[PDB]
């Protein structure tokens, strides 16, 4: 039971405050909770390396597929948008970063704002009319966003607002989870309020020596429907697992083809019966490399060398493994480590399904 | 922070071209009459002598 | 030109509680303003305007970046 | 072989001389200035 003791708490508006109550009620006629609210999820992991937990966190942050709202080329109608201040760049930057919880990539919206008044009129996100796709039985974004504002006698017409899929690493608009907590529960901590310890991190063991295996990770999701929170968060967690497994399985297709000359795997036979394996994979991050290094190191305690160098200006991860075995034995150990990673994340899948009811 | 609009904005440049009275004119040239057209240019984006507002002009475009 | 939709640092959905945070704040200032011209508010030398509880009631967490960007962001509508 | 393709050698069969080279040689032997040579070799202009 690797993953236990998860707790989920939404972020809700306190209507006991008179100022917030009056402002919301006179702006949006809002008297109860919004359709989509942020959710903070705190998770406890036991008997698992911090490499795996941090990789799961990274994937949930900016390596999981996610949906945003984007404007197709030519959507911003210059013929009708007479406003001089709401430029295409500003408005599309506003639209891209609205957190959405979409069901399909078919929905297409439109924003048609006309200002017949003598005062600046604020364009909110409730003015996004769905023009294509099946009719929504539940909103996919909050209606309280401020898309823009129009000067008197101006207009803003935007068509072909569609749902675009991508990973958060390439563009920040696909980021999913925001970090709220990360700690190790199996390492003692100093009281850092004292002036003797305020210059230190707090943990009683140095990171150069410690190997924690009992962690607490808390992440916040920006947009989750109220009546299905446990259905959404669970899905997110499960999604992350598959992604990692998928990426790991890619490396599992490299080691299987070590007999044929493969560009992403290079094998040398060094002196003193030593063998060397270099795995160069493009567009990989520290997640996969760190997981590979940690699990190879666990599998081979007396390994000669292992490193996962991810280079920023080369956009690639190079894993170097030097070990005193033959090529076949090294490949067998690598496959065993990959299988260990796969089974660990399968157990994470099972625990996620078991915990969140 | 960059993608979200941190220190992000729009940068402007202007092109002010003048004419010689009754000698020159604004209009799209034609290959079979006009002389010494610029090598590797792109004259097809002109509309009545000026590129229309809203199109993306890159290097080599007239 | 407005309060950002998401926090520039982490990306928390600040914008969905932005507009309300604006308007409500005004009345709070009107409660604490006191015999003083509006444009002289940042020079009163006797004000104690705290917006901690307002942002807390909005549901926004106690993150430094999120509250910083919510409070400090200028609005183009209010200067033009 | 006026335009659009190479001149071919009847003696062997491979390419012999591009037409613009013939026109350039004629102009060079015909006291042609650079401008009068640049404009005349415009029907041989490359990719538009
Ligand atoms: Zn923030
Ligand atoms: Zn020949």
């Amino acid at each position: 039971k690797i993953f236990q003791n998860v707790e989920i708490k939404p972020f809700l508006i306190d209507f006991s405050n008179l100022f917030i109550k009056n402002a919301a009620k006179k702006l949006f006629q809002l008297e109860e909770q919004l359709p989509l609210v942020p959710v903070n999820v705190v998770m406890d992991f036991k008997g698992i390396s911090r490499a795996a937990v941090h990789g799961l966190s990274r994937v949930l942050q900016d390596e999981i597929p996610n949906y945003m709202l984007d404007i197709k080329p030519g959507g911003y109608k210059i013929e009708d948008s007479t406003d001089l201040f709401m430029t295409e760049q500003f408005i599309r930057n506003r639209i891209n970063f609205i957190p959405i919880y979409a069901k399909n990539e078919t929905l297409v919206f439109a924003l048609r704002s006309l200002n017949n008044s003598c005062e600046v009129k604020t364009i909110y996100s409730r003015d996004l009319i769905q023009v294509a796709g099946p009719k929504l039985k539940y909103p996919i974004f909050n209606p309280t966003f401020e898309i823009g504002f129009l000067q008197p006698g101006k207009s803003l017409i935007i068509e072909d607002i569609y749902i675009k899929k991508g990973i958060g690493r390439k563009h920040a608009a696909f980021n999913l989870a925001v970090k709220t907590h990360f700690s190790h529960l199996d390492i003692e901590q100093y009281p850092t309020d004292k002036k003797e310890y305020m210059a230190l991190s707090g943990y009683k063991q140095s990171s150069m020596t410690s190997d924690p295996r009992h962690h607490r990770l808390g992440l916040c999701f920006p947009a989750v429907p109220l009546p299905h929170i446990n259905q959404a968060v669970r899905t997110y967690l499960k999604n992350a697992c598959r992604i990692i497994i998928g990426r790991i399985q890619s490396i599992q297709k490299i080691y299987e083809n070590f007999e044929e000359p493969q560009p992403e795997l290079v094998l040398f036979s060094m002196d003193e019966e030593k063998t060397k394996a270099i795995i160069t994979i493009k567009d990989e991050t520290h997640t996969i490399g760190n997981l590979l290094k940690t699990y190879i190191y666990e599998m081979i305690p007396d390994i000669s060398f292992v490193g996962y160098q991810c280079v920023p200006h080369k956009q690639e991860m190079v894993l170097t493994i030097i070990h005193k075995a033959s090529q076949e034995d090294l490949i067998t150990l690598l496959e065993k480590s990959i299988q260990n990673i796969i089974q660990t994340f399968q157990i994470l899948e099972k625990n996620v399904d078991e915990l969140i009811a | 922070f960059i993608d979200r609009g941190g220190f992000a904005g729009t940068f402007y440049r202007e092109e002010k071209v003048e004419l010689e009275s009754d000698i020159e004119s604004f209009g799209k040239p034609d290959p079979l009459i006009t002389k010494n057209l610029k090598p590797g240019a792109n004259y097809e984006k002109l509309v009545d002598g000026f590129v229309p507002v809203g199109t993306v002009v890159k290097k080599g475009d007239i | 030109m407005l309060i950002p939709v998401v926090c520039f640092t982490c990306g928390f959905p600040i914008g969905t509680y932005a507009a309300i945070f604006d308007k409500a704040r005004t009345e709070y200032i009107k409660t604490k303003m006191g015999g003083t011209l509006p444009q002289n508010i940042p020079l009163d030398a006797s004000l104690q305007i705290e917006l901690k509880d307002l942002i807390t009631a909005l549901g926004i967490p106690m993150r430094v970046c999120c509250r910083t960007h919510l409070i400090t962001t200028l609005d183009y509508r209010k200067y033009y | 072989n006026n335009t659009t393709n190479w001149n071919l050698c009847k003696a062997c069969g491979f390419k012999l001389l591009c037409p613009h080279v013939d026109m350039l040689i004629q102009l060079q032997a015909a006291e042609a200035s650079y401008d009068t040579m640049r404009t005349k070799l415009m029907k041989f202009s490359g990719i538009n």
